[PDB]
């Protein structure tokens, strides 16, 4: 019984990740924050 | 699920993704 | 001239780059191309309408790998981010 | 007579070529869903621009 529960739970994790992606908000947020920091740094070049 | 002209160099990480996977 | 860090000045705009035959399809009236950060990336050759790219000619840091001088006076240099044919 | 300029009045404000990017430029545009004067001849003002159109035969 424990084996079956553990396998099925792994499967549910597989599905949860495969369908929705807002679970990985934490890493994506870091990447976006650094991308926007670079973009602001560059767009400061076009100011007088 | 997760998705250059002015000295903005981007160094590579010392551990490449294969080694992390290992 | 192509494939050389040249200091171009196309009809209006200037700058230094490495002009390369591209595959981008401008519209009949467009002249430039820009990047997501508003940097020049493609120029239409105002004489022969072939759209060229613009790759800023390679720069990058120079690191000096070395065992401690307490071992030997020999080193090895590392140019960062070059095709290793521009040294 | 008047009408509703639904979505028209957009012109490439400059000469550059951009791919798949959402650009944001400030210039003289025809405000969306505005009032166009349905005609069928006289003089008109030219405040800062025009969206002269036609549905001709
Ligand atoms: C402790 O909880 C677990 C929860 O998984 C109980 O096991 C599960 O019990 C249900 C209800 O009987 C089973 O559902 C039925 O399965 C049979 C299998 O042929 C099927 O004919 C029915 O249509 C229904 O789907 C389920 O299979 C079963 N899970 C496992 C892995 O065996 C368990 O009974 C509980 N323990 C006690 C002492 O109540
Ligand atoms: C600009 O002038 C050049 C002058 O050579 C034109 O280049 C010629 O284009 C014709 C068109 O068939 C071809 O004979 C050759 O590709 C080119 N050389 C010669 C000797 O003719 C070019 O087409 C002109 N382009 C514009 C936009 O004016
Ligand atoms: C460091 O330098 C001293 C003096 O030059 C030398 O005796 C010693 O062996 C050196 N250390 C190593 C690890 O070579
Ligand atoms: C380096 O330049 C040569 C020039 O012939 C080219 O064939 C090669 O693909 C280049 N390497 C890289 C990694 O761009
Ligand atoms: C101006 O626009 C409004 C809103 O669509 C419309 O009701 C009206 O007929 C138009 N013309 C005038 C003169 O208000």
């Amino acid at each position: 019984l424990i084996a079956n529960q553990f396998n099925s739970a792994i499967g549910k994790i597989q599905d949860s990740l495969s369908s929705t992606a807002s679970a990985l908000g934490k890493l994506q947020d870091v990447v976006n924050q650094n991308a926007q920091a670079l973009n602001t740094l560059v767009k400061q070049l076009s100011s007088n | 699920k997760v998705t250059k002209f002015n000295g903005l160099t981007v160094l590579p990480p010392l551990l490449t993704d294969e080694m992390i996977a290992q | 001239v192509k494939n050389k860090c040249v200091n171009f000045n196309f009809n209006g705009l200037t700058g230094t780059g490495v002009l390369t035959e591209s595959n981008k399809k401008f519209l009949p009236f467009q002249q430039f191309g820009r990047d997501i950060a508003d940097t020049t990336d493609a120029v239409r050759d105002p004489q022969t309408l072939e759209i060229l790219d613009i790759t800023p000619c390679s720069f990058g840091g120079v690191s000096v790998i070395t065992p401690g001088t307490n071992t030997s006076n020999e080193v090895a240099v590392l140019y960062q981010d070059v095709n290793c044919t521009e040294v | 007579a008047y009408t509703n300029s639904f979505t028209r009045g957009v012109y490439y404000p400059d000469k550059v070529f951009r791919s798949s990017v959402l650009h944001s430029t400030q210039d003289l545009f025809l405000p969306f869903f505005s009032n166009v004067t349905w005609f069928h001849n006289p003089v008109l003002p030219f405040n800062d621009g025009v969206y002269f159109a036609s549905t001709e035969k």
